[PDB]
């Protein structure tokens, strides 16, 4: 073997399509969509057509069956254009992952299959008004009640919450509060027009405003026993298992926006003049640019690595949490930095960087905050010394 | 597996003598002089010479895989085969049940013993 | 003598007024004004009424005649409510300062007096599309034509630019490109409704969304020589000297924003539980809040230092630029961290921290960029050593 | 009262000039020899005693000057600029003295503070143990009351001036019940170094402040007269705790002294060394570094000043002293490594002043309470303002 | 085609030997050599016996002809034991590289051959007392005089400077100051026992103390013309080409040290209890260890990337100067934190971390400082965007 840092020829092909989509079709409308915040239905469909969405579905079910390393490639290219857009797209892989890794062939053919045949959406329901980071804190109740369960509770912050065909749902199926995570949670697929499901207003966030993120309650929502994922009480193992193959991609999202920040900032420094000189020719600005380059290159490798680890058979948990942690932080550093280089303009909506900054904060929060990421890494790291 | 059986056991199947836990070795023709590490110290043996010897800590200091020779060794050959060929079974009436984790001076010499 | 970090009794009560105002009148409407971008006229008028604005104006024009330290402590209490609304109030003192320090008694009683009589706004005008940081690169023409000057060019990013009774304007008189900044530019006062003045639309920024910020065009504008500040080519000194007494209050703005973000993250971290414990019982959240509170306390002393220096006849420049650099940086640090402590709630518009993070960013940029603040500090510092 | 002031009392300007003249005419010239050898700087300590720059907390009725914490910080900043090893040895005295000052009776103060007034004796704060430093409440050195005495059994670690000290402030475990809380478990003693049972260990070899002696001390049946206990049995932990209000700022001033030295060095050099045609200071990145370094120092200085002013005002200053020791220590390290950096290869070299400042500084994030510990204190103090 | 972060089985066995020698033979005496500052001869001869030195030397000179990647994985292992000894044996690749990339067939079999036969050292002499970073301010003069050159001047901070059989030497060829750097310098191969050459006493630095470093003075030193590297003026290209293949190895050195720092801090954190718990049960300490682990892993990959690019025929200036700047930086961050976690013990001279702090600082200075690395990266970066 040996180390390699070259994409495969077919991967370059994916990248080429994704770049061309992002720059020719996303960039031109990304600002209007940020202003209005309406869900980018055209470009989704469009991503769907070009094959840049649902990349994880196996060919089994008419998917393209690609790995995490491919999904990362494409997601970075989409995110470079827009993380609102690119998030809504990844929303679908988040939903899919628990079914991909833990469904039977019926469940997969049924709920992944349909995504192949048309650009349907789907969502991941775990977070609740009272627990996010602490997943074993979720209170949404499922009670077994015949050849079906009854779902009660409230989820919150659901990407595609109000744009989805079905939901991965995770609920507290063991009422004894003394029961462990391992035995207490059951994970379900849940058709969205099931009676009981009440979808909330659109939420209004700092950033990725075109993304559909919303709350949703469940009132006696009935779910067939056919839709339980591995069995009663395997929800936790399952929900957890998704993260290995999603977090690397969230980090590539972060890297995309970083790349964009740096590109905007570099173009501007090459053409703006102060004290008789291009900004490039001030040592401070140069040093900024260089430091940002560094961060990106490093952030990218971190994700590329995590993805390869999981595509290679093995758990990537330590690696994926490092990539999330760092890509997310340096995205926020790059964006505020990129604003800084553009100066007054930078702070202005008619320029592209101000948006980047508002978008980028989310990457230290969702899918496990910077702090939680660090607990994971500490855990993985430390266990290697006893 | 912390066994210490293969050497002995091979030696039985060939019906050759065994020189277990060797600290020192010599050929004296069609005989091997074998020093070996036993509980009190070192016993010496002589063995007829199709023989089987199992290395003990004391025997030598192993050498380094020299970088040049790591490369040179990539040339040298390795036939790759099956136990099925040699005429050997494999089925095993052992089975592991479990692998858990480890947990006056008149009492003390009793609780060393 | 002897160091002291205790307020006068007067200073303590000035603080209470401003805090009563900000927490009762600014805070309950701040996000509304942010959401809309509506210039907050009721609050300006209200602040004017309570004597919390134009505080630098001398007594012999009917102003409170307060010092930079006073304006700083007022300015913090305001910023804590909102830096959108306090940047608009501060705008006034930015427009007024180059007249306070460099205007003649006629100039002062006319243009400062009216400020003292009603709730008028004024503005400060130096930046152009071509230049903000490099003041010695401004291109607005100021040609001597009569008992007047004719003013041609364009200013950009002017706070209250669309709301001011008059402007402090800085334009380049000597057309020889080989002239120094020292001798090259003239400071003027310019009645806003003079003809030739086309005010552009309200620019939309990431933050301080209720602050009014725009471009002004200057087509052939006629300014009385009476409205000159000291004379030809003396504009650079005047505009540079203004900053001693203004850079400190901007810093105190940053701190108000910082103090707000600290409190919100603290209040929250004492109510939100995760993994069985309160946020505050997770050492890392504790360490964040502790690094935050360190940072607010050091930025406060820094602006307090610089106010005191000038309030006592001394040049500010090193201490003011330190405090501006530091208050600016840490406000940004404090706002993400406060958004961070609140998690997904932090990222959302129904909570107070999202605003803070967008507001916080101009503090690295306006009244002198983070980068150039360090060029100033560097310079002032290296100069104690040049023998 | 009146508003703020950042102006020294005339009298304090006088203290300032004395400490400076000393630091600059006497320490600077010899610190790199004493650093190179670890030789305990006896002349300089005697000369600082001579000059009344030492034992300055001692109240007038024990023969001292009864100076405040602000005054003591001025002076340390000045000594530390010259040398932190030296200044640490001077300073140790105040740490040993402080519990006797804040908690001793008249016979205790007069006797043990008073002798410091008439010869340059040293004393030491005897707390840290092989097994506990940060967790004071984890110390196990035994004290059992047997007669009208106590018998001390235990081992002590990292004791500055530990083998140079006339006496020690010693913290020991009075209550055998391990469930006994810290507010009851510990008693503080004044112990004379020459008591039988006491064995001073070897001079311990550290990266920095090498001329300072820091030593293990073992107590084997040590006899301590009932009259040398501080407030009584079980008051030990409060008494040791209380020493810090008055002392944290001064160690913070030390970190600032070294910080300022680093800056001055690196500035001097960046005004003579040129690269690429220009002087170092004309390269923007270097200039920005000097700028941020200058910020850092000014801010640290105000921070410890503020701590010191708070306690001189009769306020407890835990919160402000902790910010000082956290901020001052973190930036002293930052400034030291930058100073090296700016001197390039020369800076890494031993015939230039800066590498030492880098070896010297790291201890500021460890002792008189770690960087992490200071944040826990600051956190606790900060959060309590919000609990109602 | 395809990304791979897995070694060849050949590289695994290399790493395993490098690592057996590091843990077994270097570590157990590394403090001893740091204390005495003695040049570590027995180890250098052992490493040479194992085949771990002069690894780039091509096969036709009796070398192994191995990649930049291989050097890096090897030298990370040596560094983990000690950067003093790793630097010593790294000095050889440094001195050798120009000759490998720029020397003719006799030059190569002459000066590279001997390294294959005994364990001799060589060094790279470029830095002078007046210039390090500004290589183009080298003022050591070199005059043609018949069949040879006359080298006059003084070189500073040279690794293996007093231990070398021969030197790569860069010197000012052209007196004309209008001369372009790119064509102003000649680079030589200069045997160390040449008359005129005055090696200086051992330099005493804060760190990597057992490595040999010293000034050299050249006076009237006769260098045979057939030891000139490519021609006159050619040196500057030559010297600059070298770094592509050596900067990755220096970075790989830094992570070595950082990894050592990380393990030492992680072992102690699993033994020491405070407040009734292991240090790892203190979230702040876990957070610390996490971050150290993050910085090491990325530092590692970064040098792995630069080694791969040059090994792929591409040049790697961007990636390599990324790796050195980051590695250098995080080696230092990791050294202090390891000290901090160890606490009082960490500051003491019999624990192994204090040496790492002292050893580490060098990595932000030699082989290109943290500042000039960022100019290099910025220049490569900017160029990607211009016409
Ligand atoms: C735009 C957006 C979209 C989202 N979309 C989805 C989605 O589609 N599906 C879904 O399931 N969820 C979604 N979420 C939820 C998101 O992943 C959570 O917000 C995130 O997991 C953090 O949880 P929390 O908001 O409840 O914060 P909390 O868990 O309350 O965290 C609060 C603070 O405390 C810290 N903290 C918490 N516990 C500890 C502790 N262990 N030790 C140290 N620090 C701690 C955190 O880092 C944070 O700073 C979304 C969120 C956002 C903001
Ligand atoms: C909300 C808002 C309100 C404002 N209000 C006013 C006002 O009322 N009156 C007024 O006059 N102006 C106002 N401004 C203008 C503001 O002061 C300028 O934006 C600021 O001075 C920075 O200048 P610039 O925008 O032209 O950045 P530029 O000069 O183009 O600089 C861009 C970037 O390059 C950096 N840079 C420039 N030169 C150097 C150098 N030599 N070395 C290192 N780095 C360098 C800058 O720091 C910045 O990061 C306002 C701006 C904003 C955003
Ligand atoms: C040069 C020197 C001189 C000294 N002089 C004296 C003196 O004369 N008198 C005296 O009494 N002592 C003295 N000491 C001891 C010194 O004060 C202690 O080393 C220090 O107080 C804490 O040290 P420790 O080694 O026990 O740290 P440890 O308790 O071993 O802590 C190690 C690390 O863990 C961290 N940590 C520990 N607990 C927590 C926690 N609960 N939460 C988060 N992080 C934690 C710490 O921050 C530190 O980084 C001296 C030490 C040195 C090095
Ligand atoms: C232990 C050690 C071993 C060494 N071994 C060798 C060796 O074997 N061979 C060899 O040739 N050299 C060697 N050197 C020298 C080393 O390579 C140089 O010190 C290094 O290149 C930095 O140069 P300088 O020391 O002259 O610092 P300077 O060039 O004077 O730089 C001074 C400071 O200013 C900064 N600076 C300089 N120019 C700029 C600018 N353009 N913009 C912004 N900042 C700038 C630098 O980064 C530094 O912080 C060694 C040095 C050491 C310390």
């Amino acid at each position: 073997l040996g180390f390699s840092f070259e994409f495969t020829e077919q991967q370059k092909e994916f990248q080429a399509t994704a770049r061309k989509f992002a720059r020719e079709e996303i960039i031109p409308v990304a600002a209007e969509y940020d202003k209005t915040g309406e869900y980018p239905v055209p470009l989704i469909r469009r991503a769907w057509e070009l094959g840049l969405m649902n990349t994880h579905i196996p060919e089994n079910c008419g998917g393209l069956g690609l790995g995490t390393f491919d999904a990362c490639l494409i997601s970075e290219e989409l995110a470079y254009g827009c993380t609102g857009v690119q998030t809504a797209i990844e929303g679908n892989s988040l939903g899919q992952m628990p079914i991909i890794i833990a469904g039977n062939d019926q469940q997969k053919k049924k709920y992944l299959g349909r995504m192949t045949e048309e650009p349907l959406m789907c969502a991941y329901c775990v977070t609740e008004p009272g627990a996010g980071s602490d997943v074993a804190g979720i209170k949404t109740k499922a009670e077994k009640k015949g050849d079906e369960y009854i779902i009660n509770g409230q989820k919150m912050w659901i990407t595609n919450g109000g744009k989805a065909n079905w939901y991965f749902l995770l609920a507290r199926s063991d009422p004894d509060p003394k029961a462990p995570a391992n035995k207490a949670f059951t994970g379900f697929i849940v058709e969205a027009d099931t009676p009981g499901i009440q979808i909330g207003r659109k939420e209004l966030n700092m950033g990725q405003r075109c993304s559909d993120t919303r709350g949703i309650v469940f009132e006696d929502v009935k779910v067939p026993k056919e839709n339980v994922l591995i069995g009663d009480g395997a929800g936790f193992k399952v929900a957890m298992g998704a993260f290995d193959k999603t977090r690397p991609v969230v980090a590539a999202g972060a890297v995309g926006l970083a790349q964009r920040a740096l590109d905007e900032a570099t173009k501007y420094a090459l053409e703006r003049k102060t004290f008789g000189k291009l900004l490039v020719e001030h040592q401070a600005i140069s040093f900024m640019l260089a430091e940002m380059a560094m961060k990106v290159e490093l952030a990218r490798m971190s994700y590329q690595r995590a993805a390869w680890e999981v595509d290679s058979g093995r758990r990537n948990t330590y690696y994926a949490s490092i990539a999330k942690a760092f890509a997310g932080d340096i995205a926020n550093q790059l964006a505020t930095d990129a604003v800084q280089i553009l100066g007054g303009n930078g702070f202005n909506t008619e320029y592209p960087v101000e948006k980047l900054m508002r978008d980028a904060k989310i990457y230290q929060i969702y899918e496990g905050t910077s702090q939680i990421q660090r607990l994971i890494v500490a855990r993985e790291h430390i266990d290697k010394y006893k | 597996d912390d066994c210490n059986q293969t050497g002995q056991m091979t030696a039985g199947f060939l019906d050759w003598p065994q020189g277990t836990f060797a600290s020192q070795v010599t050929l004296e023709g069609d005989k091997l002089k074998v020093e070996r590490a036993i509980d009190g110290g070192l016993e010496t043996l002589r063995l007829k010479l199709p023989a089987v010897v199992t290395a003990d800590l004391r025997l030598n200091e192993p050498r380094y895989a020299t970088l040049p020779n790591i490369m040179k060794a990539k040339k040298k050959k390795i036939e790759v085969i099956k136990p099925g060929d040699l005429g050997v079974d494999l089925t095993s009436k052992l089975s592991v049940i479990s692998v858990e984790d480890p947990p006056t001076t008149e009492d003390l010499v009793a609780k060393l013993k």
